[PDB]
């Protein structure tokens, strides 16, 4: 049973990647 | 209840319940107060750089 | 579960549980941060 974590877009905690449109899933976001 | 400067550690939280920290702290550097130093022998050259 | 810069407050603690803080912070001050060649003439006006 997968669990869902929630986040807010704020550098350097959660930021969009440069090629995020190509990537999918947890690889879309990077940060602390 | 234990109202004392008790550090919140993993093992202690494993054995008892800790509230949110009422005092944040960390490791810091303590030194002797700078204080005035005796002037050097060739201290007359101090106003201008070498 | 929320893993984000969520400040620990009483109004949030009374309705949801908070783990021990992973990053401490506080209010701090942010501020905005060479002599001329002929600067020996400065003590007297041109």
């Amino acid at each position: 049973k997968t669990v869902v974590v929630t986040t807010i877009l704020e550098s350097p905690y959660v930021m969009m990647k440069k090629n995020h449109e190509m990537l999918e899933g947890n690889e879309r976001y990077e940060g602390y | 209840i234990a109202i004392a400067p008790l550090t919140i550690t993993l093992v202690r939280e494993e054995v008892i319940d800790f509230s949110k920290p009422f005092m944040s702290l960390g490791i810091s550097i303590m030194i002797k107060k700078p204080q005035k130093s005796k002037p050097g022998v060739f201290s007359f050259l101090d106003p201008l750089a070498y």
